[PDB]
């Protein structure tokens, strides 16, 4: 019985850091050896909330590619269920009535979670809840950041952007602290900065960080750079160009760069990489979403099977 | 126990007793834990004169006893309350609360986009203490809050 | 009119005595109506023994006195309670809830247009009987009711 | 003053037989002789927070026919408050400040006694409060049936179709209900009869009345004839089409009418009354219609003004 | 050849008692003996023209349940054929050189039948065609009933509250007026009561059927509960919030029920049933849904297959 | 002729304080002594391609209280010009060719600025240009706090709130510092805090001013409050609520308050301030916007007339 069969994927707190090494493991195995008859008979429900173009086609395309069937929506806007008058409780109540696994992005916090409370036994994947968790999304940070570099340990690792409000930065920040000698520079704006929370289990946890004013002020001390995409809205179009400037990157800070040293984003991105740094060695940022199928394909096949002969 | 001031008054046959509940908590609790839906003779002491406390409130439920975990559950309302278990008119004994570890279906999750709000669902926050400050974090939108925000409610 | 003499009983020296409310009754009226937002002593006995209920419930407070439209607005829940007077240890004068003519903030009104469920007003209907049950016209909607309706859960 | 100087027109119910008879009364003579500056200085809102460019054209109209200054909206989803924030107290509140009246639509009941209590001083008349009320509609009602058939007393008055969602009709009633002698009959489809409430008044107040299914039953006998519109909406369209058959006026079915019976509708049309019916002189919906001038003119004089002088 | 195969499925007149049994049968069987290749190389068209949830999702799961393939699209709102420019007919006479079997829901009233006169050898399937047809519900109303309680004969059913409009509460009248010994609780507002065509045939079938006020009336003499949800936009805010405490179930309606007794309701519910109910036995709306998938797999298993082994 | 005749208002800081008296005193004799035939025969457009009906209505209720006609719109995406075909300066190119005054609010930051350019003679005010300025209101708020305290010298100022967002807070404050003695207390929220620009032309001036935390902190020494709406959209609906219990007003923290404290708000408000302080004395914020009438009576009066003849 893997530590994980029959188990629910809601928040990365959720996950031991051998659960995390268990999932990339095998993600590696599937990598190496597809085994695309492995959830044949499985049918699996697809069903999104909110908008998502990487997460639902990525787990969509992981169902197929172990021979699993799907089912589900997109935009939910209003329709029939969930946003017009049903209840999340009874949409789930019903499709659980239907499906061997849900897999859900909801724009509201915590729904997954409430999801849990009506599968019954269908165990339920978090794509997204609202501002709160994205577990596949950080899974396959990992992996890639392991892909690259060979270890999850004592890492010089730099994120960069809306350390405030991005969900995903925080949650690779969570789960990085799972494993030792690994060292953070926090580079954003101050009206953007890293949440103390964040910064306090560091130091709960004995986590060096530090931080920077700008990107290239860290650049030669780095394995993994970690770019989040920076909100305008959510900040004047004077002030959003205020600093701007020193938060976007571009082939030319990369010179100082080792060569060890990757540049990854969840995507999409908007201006923050410049094109340039698409043609250069770190950049790797599309490998990174090619690896989502991976990491979705483990955990798809782990909760979903007793164990695998991989 | 009993109370009077020259003349008697109650002390219920067996039953728990609540006492030096702050002013204006007993009925919170009341209404709160919702411990007036029994059909068993209760009797509220609103206002009464603690004198060395202040000024109290007091609760007598007769023929009821206390889990150890529903006196947790005042912990935060009346940490300084007393609730004594009653037998024969006499106590049989008596607890204070302590710090419970979830605090479940009373608060309620200041975040607005918490799902817990629509759905059918009953709240449960987990208690965590680090200053002076208490940090219940919402089990569903997992945001954690004050004691003071959560506790508008 | 409540004698229980084997855990005695007192009657306050002065202030009202809200006696014969039905059961659960008692918690809906104070809830209603905010008599315990009041530092005033208190008296609350719950279920009690009654002739007539055999459970009953008993408010006691002090040094308070409720306009006769207070105790003609419990009309609607209580409509057998027994308001009594008290001063001096004795019982000043009898009372009964008389059947308003309006009932304002404690009502809601079952029209979900009515505007006054998303602005901040009191509640005001009128009051009328039809020798089967009141109707209660809301000030706002202009809509009548059923009071077995109004009163829904 | 006048009985209706500075005080809020909000419920037709509010409204005395002499009040009501006080406004047809100056509604005749402002129709009579127009007092063009009588209102001149005075600024009036005209809030339609409900569209509806016939009631409002109307006011309005009245509004500048009588010297006024006008400044209001049409629907506020458009308006910048009322959709998440501003309540509709504040909103009178602060609109109270500036004008010299409030004439309001809107889509919540009760919403026109609400502005009452935030309006201080300044007058509030109700042009539509959800389905609740609508006076300035039933006062242009009766002083057309008035000027058309001399009197509010001993007519023969037929209220034709949807009976049971139609607030204009059950004014009306209620209004014609002030007067003495009055006949009524009630031609409506069962699942849209007249609501039992407004039947026991008439009972209760000694009023005649009948129910029929044919105008043709009774067209010999009435004086007015007041049309209501269908909306098909409120029923099956197949289950429409079924009775609509039944309570729809072809110039045909007038033949027998008397000389002075006067074809009444509310507007807008639509199937009800055919088109050869405007063709004929019982048919008085436009001039009713335009009666509406005079109606609101007579309003707004009164209230605004303390000696009406005429 | 089984009785339906290569058969249309538009309305529930259309099928015989036997038709019925034969399905519920078969539904019942493959409910036991999953044959998840059956289907295997057919591929069928999922059109749905107007929003569905269960029965959108229920279909495609069954669909996949038995190996078919899926292709279709939701909300056509405009697009491209049926509602914008294109005729359905013509929309048909292309998906049907498409694949071998057709799926669809459409906001008219009979689009199914005429799909019938397009497809030409492809059958259609009726997944609710305006406020007329939705057999597949009704199937898996039948099953249902009959799963719980062994009969669909000699019953206590009770259906409640929108007894004129609710399709699918006629529906399982008309075809539980196939089998003998059936009686009938409507429990409805007046306004919103059991067209009496329903009422006629039952009398000119001889089935007895009587009339309650309130659920909790008739609760003790009953098999099956009905719900079906009451719209409120159909009704005054006023006029909704009247009737409405008498048509409302919970767990304290139920105590005087039988242990036999079930509670089902087609979905999506809004508070007609409340959550209390939820915790309780006769509680089997979840339940009715999940039989949902059995009775439409067998369905296209006995449309698209000569006969099966099972 | 007076300082301001034919003279373009688009920002606050183009005012001087002679220019700022000049106005403040004129809206205090129209406010004393109305001209309601002043501007008669004037025609203005009220050209409002940013919805805001609580600031137009005060413009245009202005405009006929000064005898002026009324020309406009509200929302230009209803409007014929403007979406991807007539440039701004078209636009009022065409319109300054008939009006005499042209109001208007405008998205984009400079808009009115831009306007003068093209409107030639006609005198241009803006009623808002995105987060640029927004002069009327700054007049309307000195000229309350002038009329409530007698002064714009020496006065205990606290601004509270969205301290980052709210451009009349900034205008307000760079206008109160073009008077003496002025002390300021900035009661905001971290991510809220007053700009540094700002701060420095106080530093600069040599105003004194401090950060406080508490509104009860510094409530006895405060004359004028002035309060701000926190937009939660401005950030975490989660990181709102933890704050936002520090910056909201009941009607108990005014307990201490000099007699002449006036409360401000520029609304709508929302949940700041609590309506048990509309019971109050020092709330001014109704009070407070009705004098937008008279200083944008006053504005109108000066720029079209040469000589105010009072
Ligand atoms: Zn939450
Ligand atoms: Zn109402």
């Amino acid at each position: 019985a893997n530590p994980l069969y029959q188990k629910h994927i809601i928040s990365i707190n959720d996950l031991s850091r051998d659960d995390l090494n268990l999932v990339l493991a095998t993600a590696a195995k599937l990598k190496a050896n597809p085994q695309p008859e492995l959830l044949k008979h499985k049918v699996i429900a697809s069903c999104f909330f909110a908008a998502s173009t990487r997460t639902r086609l990525s787990f969509e395309t992981s169902m197929h590619r172990l021979g699993a069937s799907v089912v589900g929506f997109s935009d939910s806007a209003n329709t029939s269920l969930g946003k017009k008058g049903e209840t999340l409780a009874d949409t789930i109540s019903v499709i659980s009535t239907y499906v061997d696994a849900i897999v859900m992005r909801h724009p509201q916090e915590g729904a997954a979670r409430l999801a849990t409370e009506f599968s019954g036994n269908v165990p339920v994947l978090n794509a997204g809840d609202g501002s709160n968790q994205h577990p596949t999304q950080t899974l396959l940070d990992l992996f890639t950041i392991q892909e690259t570099q060979g270890r999850l340990d004592n890492l010089h690792v730099a994120m960069v952007g809306d350390l405030k409000y991005g969900r995903t930065v925080h949650s690779l920040t969570q789960a990085l602290a799972k494993f030792d000698g690994n060292r953070f520079y926090f580079i954003a704006p101050d009206a953007l900065a890293m949440p103390q929370y964040i910064l306090d289990m560091l130091d709960e946890k004995g986590i060096a960080w530090s931080l920077h004013s700008s990107i290239e002020e860290v650049m030669a001390e780095v394995d993994i750079l970690y770019m989040t995409r920076v909100q305008k809205e959510r900040l004047d179009p004077s002030e959003y160009a205020n600093v701007k400037a020193q938060f976007v990157l571009r082939a030319s800070d990369l010179h100082n760069a080792k060569a060890n040293m990757k540049v990854l984003h969840p995507l999409p991105r908007v201006d923050e990489i410049a094109t340039d740094v698409d043609k250069t060695p770190h950049a790797w940022y599309f490998q990174q979403a090619g690896n989502g199928i991976f990491a979705r394909q483990a955990l798809l096949a782990l909760v979903l099977n007793r164990d695998l002969v991989l | 126990m009993t109370h009077d001031n020259k003349l008697q008054v109650e002390a219920i046959k067996r039953g728990t007793v609540i006492d030096h509940i702050p002013a204006q908590i007993g009925f919170k609790l009341l209404s709160l834990f919702k411990l007036t839906e029994t059909d068993q003779r209760i009797t509220i002491g609103l206002n009464l004169p603690s004198g060395e406390m202040g000024r109290k409130d007091l609760i007598k439920i007769e023929n009821t006893f206390l889990s150890e975990d529903q006196v947790d559950q005042l912990a935060l309302y009346a940490p300084q309350a007393t609730v004594n278990r009653i037998d024969n008119y006499e106590v049989v004994g008596k607890s204070r609360p302590s710090l419970p570890e979830r605090i479940d279906n009373v608060l309620v999750c200041p975040n607005s986009n918490c799902i817990s709000h629509a759905e059918p669902v009953s709240s449960s926050f987990a208690v965590r203490k680090r200053a002076n400050d208490i940090a219940l974090k919402c089990k569903y939108c997992e945001k954690e809050f004050s004691h003071n925000v959560v506790l508008a409610n």
